[PDB]
């Protein structure tokens, strides 16, 4: 509703929700990308495309329900019903991405670095990397594409990983 | 720094089977999760101090427990108290710091064998599965798994009794002491 | 004082911090560091000798409390006798619960509440405070309803912080 | 499937059976190696290759039929009939080799590593180690395959134990 | 070459033969240490003295036939022939070592250290640790061996003093 | 390394039983703590050289060790002692480090057989539990558990005596010749 | 001398020998604590206090005879030449403490925290000592509390080495 | 594999009494804490095969061991070779290398009996204690006792003559044949 109410949304999340959520409005920040969270509110704030519908399905995806409860004063039920019958701020290709880093450790995200070292920067990726930046070089180099998944399914399979592999199955068959 | 020493000393004469009989009966002040990293009798001191029942001026606790376990020799070589002033202390109502309930179940542990163990093992396949209960396990980690489920406590006895009948009865002795205590 | 608080933060532990951390979660956004939470504390001006006092008797440091504090057990019993003014007893029976599991019972859990939580988020080395307030930040957990805490006691077999549970039910 | 039921069952095994479970799992998934039972069922779960047969089935490998009727609800029967009518998930030549394995003592391990103690080290066979460990051994240094059974056959037979010889000469012919 | 065979390989080792093939590679990598066998592959790619013709030379020599057989599509005949015209990377040296202490059980270890105890200045440890503590002191060298001769001779252990001078023979 | 091998040729030839002889008569200098992961005879030669009563120089207290066992082949052998030199040395007094009464106590383990064992166990049955009655149990270990509950204090021999009253008088005559040694 | 030199000795070196030379290099950090060994070194260098001469024999304190035969064309016979002719840059007590913390034991080291926490306030020996250090509690001229102690936990080998050890120094 | 193969069958055939006396002859080859351990023949040519005693090259080892212990089939069974061939072997100086003092104590032993075996024990009280007196001990435990004690030895043999003088004549021939071969 109000500034007051973004900041203190902004001070009660930790540091690696702030990734999450700075990828997550990627596509929709379209004028420049900021480097922090009340930033991004901030411009939403001034392009008037931030409301409580909007906020609430921000903190929805990424599963933060007792923050909603208490500031947004809404559960699940509601959110998702509310979601279910307005435009989405975001679109279905982040949220899957979301949820398939969800699922990966250290062990993991380790063998995908070391798997496609070669394809990117081998001097680019020095610094330590997560899935979400992963996805965000591979998509600078054009290699992933909200209708390319190809590329993504083969590197999941090679860690012999299929409950993935089947949820990208799936998403493509919904489409 | 003579008490740290007299108490490194003390410590210095425990086995492994004393100090897991000290753990079991300290389980009434510290918590498994406290107990699970104790390997010698150094951490579980530093135990007692952090709960201020063991120190300079204080020790009854460390010379009941040191009692309880018949480690008689410790107690006048280090402590200087013999074992009259000991029972005397301990008799009087109201001075002990451990329920009679972990005594009788310690006294209990000491009396058995290793075939009485297997045999108790083998009375306890209907309620607990056999695998929980495997040689890997002694008597004492028995009567914890037991307390853990609420089969066996300081209210219910029912199982014990009819579980120790198949071996013994002088064990039966020793709970009706028990219950005639309270 | 101030040269206190400094003797009392320099002799905890990592796990006891930790602890402290969750206690003190009750009364914004809990800072990392045990030294700019008390700072926090004094000023918004909820701290006090005998909530400190309430607050390290909850953590069983008697020591401290007669080192530091001038204080023996009996004073923190009656001060809690008098009104228990910064934690609350949910908070306590979080604690109680959360210090009688060992390592095997922590692994139990987190691998029966796979499907809740995701995998990067549970990771590994972690202890039971950190499982509860995942469970706590989904909603699961509160207050008001324990039927999730209480139905995951119940599968990895120990009946007695059931009946704990329940005594708490009773007493509230 | 759920994650109850694979706790149940993990439970309820005791560490006797756990090298057999181990052993039987390594066709099903030799790219990788599982540390202990609970973390080869998450790899099983994780690569979409469990589910209420093939849990069946495992079970039924080890012969601890009470357990398929008190948690997976189902009778050897029926097992044996969904085996007989699809794919093994384990190969005949793991189940041969278990069965073989069950058939010894502590007296024949011995006698087996005093043989071909040529190939080996003091050091490798220094434990104790079961038929399962040393055939495992054996594979590693490629002396025994599927197809391959002579110099076990040998063995067997110079170890004065004809009925292994015929139960081998059975699978051999068979298959 | 690719990073699939890589990754393979470290999947499938386990630790033991994971020390053996550091220890193993310890000699031609010898300017940087490895933290892991991920790393030191890595650095053996990059630095171009890695083929695979060398790896399998190293499967081979750390005795793991089926890798051979599944991930280089190669039998041990192939790797002896190539062996026998390619010089070998790994010294003769190294695979004496690692045969030596293939053969020490867990008890002769621990009274082969205490007999060394006098001229080195220092928990349970394995043979190759010791052999590097060892070389690490500058009192076993791929020319200097007599210490190591005297030491197994009096721990009464001939067969591995007859390898010892089998090899010197050699060269 | 001519010392170091010479002490691993000794302790090549010590068996099971003498390890644990060698472990029982020095208890005065090593604690149960360090006595009782030991398994073999180095580990116990590295403990007495850490204290500093064996060594380059100083080898007394090993000839004593090997002689009071009865083993006078390795002392010939591996140390160039005969038995008038290490009689000579030990009537001295001043020059011997393990007390009279360890010594006795050795003895009287090896003047029992198994009967006799058996006959002990079961006169100490009265004031000892059950739990020593194991037929594990060697003379040294029920020795040990006596002195524990001080009732075999170098002082208090009344139970000693009585309890060997049933059995031999040779045992007898052993403690009344090291009364008067005194 | 050259950058290469003083690079390959940082990388060459495992934890820890990089935690005990830079525990041995504590009397030359006058200006500042090196935070890193590689630091350490580029101060040495730059101070005039690095050399080939020091720089063996601070390889010989630390065991590294490998690295001298190779890196710096050095024997041990030289070097321990050049020892007796030259004086030492580290004195002896550091030299003396380093090698009583390389032979305790875990449980000995834990024994003694146990026994010494009165006085002060897992940790390795030299860790202990610099915090007594820090207390003012021992000094290369007074060592009774380190003996003490070592004798109250039945480690009278290390008590002969102080004592032998006081009488050479005076 | 024909060499492993067919030291498993030389080891098959022999049994807990030969496996006992094998031991004892193979005293100065491996000493006590190696010799305890052995439960087969299979530890104990292991054993010799670390010595590189007993290998493909050379087998004459084998052959006198097994020649000793009387066991003529086994050698023309598993080895093919004729008793005259080993006598002829055994006849050239410095082939065996047994040392004559073991054979010598081994066929004394073999000609003793259970009621002469007794009365051995008995004649030899003073030196031996009763523990050790033990019946189920055979006379090369007595033996290997003796020599431990520094009373029987190469250089000296008046204890054994004087024993001996009071049981039987032919021990004292077989004594002053080998005095006289040396």
């Amino acid at each position: 509703m109000s500034a007051e109410v973004i900041h203190q949304v902004e001070e009660a999340l930790d540091t690696d929700e702030k990734e999450m959520l700075l990828f997550l409005c990627r596509d929709v920040a379209i004028d420049v990308v900021p480097p922090n969270v009340r930033d991004l509110l901030d411009i939403l704030r001034e392009r008037g495309k931030l409301s409580v519908g909007d906020l609430a399905e921000l903190l929805y995806r990424v599963r933060r329900f007792d923050l909603l409860k208490r500031i947004l004063k809404m559960d699940r039920k509601a959110v998702e019903t509310h979601l279910l019958r307005n435009p989405h701020l975001v679109s279905d290709y982040r949220v899957l991405m979301a949820e398939i880093g969800e699922d990966l450790d250290k062990s993991d995200v380790s063998s995908l670095i070391f798997l496609m070292k070669d394809y990117m920067g081998r001097g680019k990726i020095s610094k330590e990397k997560s899935f979400l930046d992963l996805v965000v070089e591979l998509e600078k180099l054009n290699l992933v594409a909200p209708d390319q998944l190809d590329l993504l399914e083969k590197c999941l399979k090679n860690i012999h990983r299929i409950d993935l592999k089947t949820k990208i199955q799936k998403y493509k068959q919904s489409v | 720094m003579d008490f740290s020493r007299n108490l490194y000393d003390i410590g210095e004469q425990l086995d492994s089977e004393d100090l897991a009989s000290l753990k079991f009966l300290s389980l009434d002040y510290i918590p498994q999760r406290k107990q699970e990293p104790i390997k010698d009798a150094l951490m579980l001191f530093q135990r007692l101090q952090e709960k201020r029942m063991l120190e300079e001026s204080n020790l009854s606790f460390l010379k009941e427990l040191l009692f309880r376990i018949n480690r008689l020799d410790l107690l006048i070589t280090y402590l200087n108290t013999r074992k009259e002033e000991m029972e005397r202390e301990l008799q009087t109502p109201g001075r002990a710091q451990i329920s009679a309930y972990r005594v009788m179940l310690y006294q209990i542990s000491e009396e058995v064998s290793r075939s009485e163990l297997r045999s108790f093992k083998g009375g306890l396949q209907e309620e607990i599965s056999k695998c929980k209960l495997d040689d890997d396990m002694n008597l004492l980690d028995i009567f914890i798994e037991m307390e853990k489920r609420v089969i066996l406590g300081e209210g219910k006895l029912d199982i014990l009794k009819r579980v120790c009948a198949q071996i013994n009865k002088s064990l039966l002795k020793i709970i009706n002491d028990y219950e005639e205590f309270s």
